């Protein structure tokens, strides 16, 4: 039941120092920090293919408001041999913290050399269709981010009846990335 | 067998109460056919019979216990306190128990073992 | 070369320093030293020592904490290391630390 | 011969499982038994 | 009406509340609850008291007649001995059975 | 009376098998560096699990029964390794990408793994596994011994026990119910469920508590004694209810200092 959202700079302090503030708060709550994560995306022509560290054997290809198949890592090669890209890549990168059955990732979204913003990802590990659990996720984020706000994104997935895999997570990722490229 | 009378009557009172419990239980389950089950009535009757038995039993044991077979009883206060054949039977019992515990341990080991194997590859 | 860390000794918890007969690098076990601090103490003791002293001084505290937690287990309790209290400036919490 | 030996294995495993079952029931009766006042 | 007559009377009430003989007229749950409560409480209480009486008699018998209680012990112990060797013998028969079965499956 | 040639063939095959096992074990010795250390000399692989315990895995080339379970299990373990090499699980159902483990596929399209789920596929050695079992058998032995020895030395509140009928290679379970000598039906709190596992005994108490006893034996002695005291003090309340008395009742924990 992942939830993603874009936390503004609130400058204030610098974007890295914003990440530092978040890191300090999340360490204060009492969460152990695990190995770093990294999600990156590319657009073709419009098709999006993106990699994630939580799933390092599967690379997901998604058409906006369409299909979203997961594939093996050797789907990059199929796109290589298929030249029949724009270098608008995006690449989040940061550390992974773990609460009790509760995983939260913060990253500094980077296009080229210039970090456009700060993106935070929270996924309550043991869960099912989000429509029943989103309460608890809001309950937690209201402590962490709620200062600014979290705003229910799983409405991107709450319309359905009952299912949840790992694809909708990267769907949300792509939605956020499309938001971060546009505005400065 | 006097203290035997005491204990057996005590247990008869528990038997009374538990029989009443199950009698009301059976009554609660009753159905009033809509069926011709009729086994219900059978259990109800032959259940109610045992109650009748136990009541006369209680009267008998009460009489035999308050018979007061030559007893000048002191009131409970001062009783709160602020034969070799017993020893022999106790020793024989403890020995037989120890042997039983060896047997139980052997069976435990065999069961752990058989479980380990089969659960490993069956 | 088990090494006890607290005066009334429990062989069950004290400390075991081992030397791998095939490699020479030291091997340590302490029954639940978080499996990461054990690795840190491993690398230290393997490099030079000269270093068993500070780690024994920290393991003393760790073993104290575990003994306290284990004792308090029976009762109703939520034991923890730190509280997020605002008033640390003048109230004695700052004194004992 | 593979099928023959497989059938033999299946027979042996079945016998052993039913054995572990019956002996387990007996051991539960004893669990009830070896726990009762050994005062004497 | 020493004690047992009291228990009989109480049980008689606790049932005969409903059975008696007469036209029923609505049953209005609340009065049924109150009746059953009172009857059943008095029943359990007279049971209390009869148990107390018997136990008191046993205490008296202990402080007076200890030959009686020690004989009670010897009786219970010998009964347990019989039950014990019965159980172990049953298990021995079971062991013989399964022994023959297993070694047979081996022979086949 | 199978043909003489078959006896020699089978004997030779078994000899090669046990040579192969001991070779694998001796390899794993100088390998992954188990948390417990272990010596290998030439044919005896001596190791220590929980201290005061010395497990010796030997190869008696010519020309116990606790470890007999351990031996017959080790055999199946190495044959499971062999089977893992050549098995249908390796075979691909679609005439497609290579001979993955039928799960490394699902590790793909079905976005499957974080560090933990992907790591669930990596292997855990051969000596490490058997060391596990050996420890488990021992632990179990120590717990059974201390519980039954506690049963022997009291004759006040009886400590009844009932092990389970499904004991897996990793972890076992038992129930322990302490009852009063006669009053059982009537009184029954103080009930537990030990989960004896390799190197830890998890206790689940009827009241709702979850304590994690260490691998020692004095700890279980102490915990069971604490429960025995608590049981006497609970049985008095149960009896007061059984019939006859109103309770100005207890503190399970404190008394009054």
């Amino acid at each position: 039941v992942t939830c993603v959202s874009q936390m503004p700079v609130a400058e204030g302090k610098s974007v890295q120092q914003t990440v530092e503030l978040l890191t300090r708060k999340l360490e204060m709550l009492g969460a152990e920090k695990q190995g770093t994560f990294c999600v990156d995306c590319e657009t073709y022509h419009l098709m999006y293919v993106m990699h994630n560290s939580e799933y390092p054997l599967s690379c997901f290809a998604l058409f906006e408001n369409g299909p979203c198949l997961i594939a093996d890592t050797n789907f990059d090669v199929l796109m290589v041999k298929l030249k029949g890209a724009k270098a608008s890549k995006i690449e989040t990168r940061g550390t992974r913290y773990q609460y009790c059955d509760f995983l939260v990732k913060v990253g500094t979204v980077t296009m080229g050399p210039s970090a456009r913003g700060i993106s935070v990802e929270v996924e309550y590990g043991p869960c099912v269709v989000a429509s029943d659990c989103w309460s608890l996720l809001l309950e937690f984020l209201q402590s962490f981010l709620g200062s600014h706000t979290p705003g229910a994104p799983a409405v991107f997935g709450n319309r359905h009846d009952a299912v949840y895999g790992p694809a909708d997570t990267m769907v949300q990722y792509m939605e956020l990335f499309n938001k971060i490229r546009k505005q400065q | 067998n006097t203290a035997s009378l005491c204990r057996i009557g005590q247990e008869t009172v528990q038997d009374i109460v538990y029989r009443t419990m199950e009698i009301f239980q059976l009554l609660r389950n009753m159905q009033l056919p809509n069926g011709t089950y009729q086994d219900r009535l059978t259990k109800l009757q032959d259940n109610l019979r045992q109650l009748s038995v136990l009541f006369r039993k209680l009267r008998l044991v009460y009489d035999k216990c308050n018979e007061n077979c030559g007893g000048m009883d002191p009131i409970p206060v001062e009783q709160l306190i602020p034969r070799r054949e017993i020893a022999e039977v106790n020793k024989k019992l403890k020995q037989k128990n120890q042997q039983l515990k060896q047997i139980m341990d052997q069976l435990r080991n065999l069961i752990w073992d058989i479980n380990a194997m089969l659960a490993m590859r069956n | 070369l088990v090494v006890p860390i607290l005066e009334p000794c429990g062989n069950s918890e004290c400390l075991h320093i081992f030397v791998d007969l095939h490699s020479g690098m030291f091997q340590l076990m302490l029954y639940g030293l978080d499996q990461a601090t054990l690795d840190d103490m491993e690398k230290s003791v393997n490099d030079d020592m000269k270093r068993i002293i500070p780690w024994i001084q920290q393991l003393k505290f760790w073993l104290g904490q575990q003994r306290c937690k284990q004792s308090i287990k029976h009762l109703p309790t939520i034991s923890s290391e730190t509280l997020q209290l605002s008033n640390y400036s003048t109230h004695p919490i700052g004194n004992l630390s | 011969r593979n099928q023959q030996l497989r059938t033999l294995q299946e027979e042996c495993d079945r016998k052993l499982i039913t054995l572990r079952d019956e002996i387990s029931i007996d051991l539960y009766e004893l669990e009830e038994e070896y726990y009762s006042s050994s005062s004497s | 009406s020493t004690l047992v007559d009291e228990l009989e009377s109480s049980f008689e009430a606790c049932f005969a509340s409903l059975v008696s003989q007469d036209y029923v007229n609505g049953t209005d749950q609340e009065e049924i609850r109150t009746g059953v409560d009172q009857c059943i409480q008095k029943f359990l209480d007279i049971a209390r008291q009869t148990e107390c009486f018997f136990l008191q008699k046993r205490l008296q018998l202990s402080v007076q007649k200890p030959e009686q209680v020690i004989k009670e012990d010897v009786s219970e112990l010998r009964n347990e001995l019989q039950r014990k060797d019965a159980l172990v013998q049953k298990h021995l028969t079971k062991l013989r059975h399964w022994q023959q079965v297993l070694e047979d499956i081996n022979v086949q | 009376g199978s043909p003489h040639w078959q006896t020699k063939l089978e004997a030779a095959q078994n000899v090669l098998l046990c040579k192969e096992i001991f070779a694998q074990l001796s390899r794993e010795a100088v390998q992954i560096k188990s948390q417990v250390p272990h010596i290998v000399v030439k044919n005896q692989i001596i190791s220590q699990p929980f201290p005061s315990l010395q497990l010796s895995i030997s190869l008696c080339h010519s020309s116990e029964d606790h470890l007999y379970v351990l031996e017959h299990n080790l055999h199946l373990l190495i044959r499971e390794f062999h089977k893992q090499t050549l098995s249908s699980i390796m075979m691909p159902h679609p005439a497609s990408a290579p001979f993955g483990h039928k799960r490394m596929r699902l590790s793909g399209p079905q976005a499957f793994d974080k560090n933990e789920i992907n790591s669930l596929q990596s292997s855990e050695g051969l000596l490490e596994k058997i060391i596990k079992q050996a420890k488990h058998i021992f632990l179990r032995s120590r717990a059974a011994a201390t519980i039954d020895s506690l049963a022997s030395r009291i004759e006040d509140p009886q400590i009844q026990a009932h092990w389970s009928n499904i004991n897996d290679v990793y972890e076992s379970s038992v129930k322990v119910l302490i009852t009063s000598q006669g009053y059982e039906q009537i009184c029954k709190s103080i009930q537990l469920q030990l989960n004896i596992g390799v190197e830890q005994i998890r206790v689940v108490h009827r009241d709702g508590r979850v304590i994690t006893l260490s691998y020692q034996e004095q700890e279980l002695q102490d915990f069971l004694l604490s429960q025995m005291s608590q049981h006497q003090v609970h049985a008095v309340q149960q009896l007061a209810k059984v019939m006859g008395w109103q309770v100005l009742s207890f503190s399970n924990h404190v008394g009054l200092g």
